[PDB]
């Protein structure tokens, strides 16, 4: 209440427990923190079956094999 | 494949009747099937 919440974590889901002594939530220290994505995830890994199993985007359709080597980018549907 | 699995499709309402492809559409209209020739010399 003190201090501009102004660090570069705010608004992400870790709360960082932090020594400051100034005004600004960045000039604090670096703290402590209080299937995979980047292992290129399949979809049925990423949950998303659903949205696989016949690929038709557009009036475009690919027959390919689907869910299980079907990889979504660092587990991010676009 | 009912559109579905090719494309994007709209929603469309098909009143699109099919009463005219039916049997008693397609054939119940009259063609010549005989022709017969009562001459006077032939």
């Amino acid at each position: 209440s003190h201090e501009n919440s102004n660090s570069a974590t705010e608004g992400s889901t870790i709360n960082y427990t932090t020594i400051n002594y100034y005004k600004d939530s960045y000039a604090a220290t670096a703290g402590k923190q209080s299937a995979a994505p980047l292992k290129s995830p399949s979809a049925e890994a990423c949950g998303y079956s659903d949205r696989v199993a016949q690929l038709t985007i557009g009036n475009s359709t690919i027959t390919t094999q689907a869910a299980a080597n079907i990889i979504v980018g660092y587990g991010e549907w676009p | 494949t009912s559109d579905e699995s090719m494309i994007e499709t709209r929603c469309v309402l098909n009143s699109h009747s099919t009463a005219e492809t039916t049997l008693d559409s397609f054939f119940s209209r009259a063609g010549l099937v005989g022709e017969i020739d009562l001459p006077l010399e032939g």
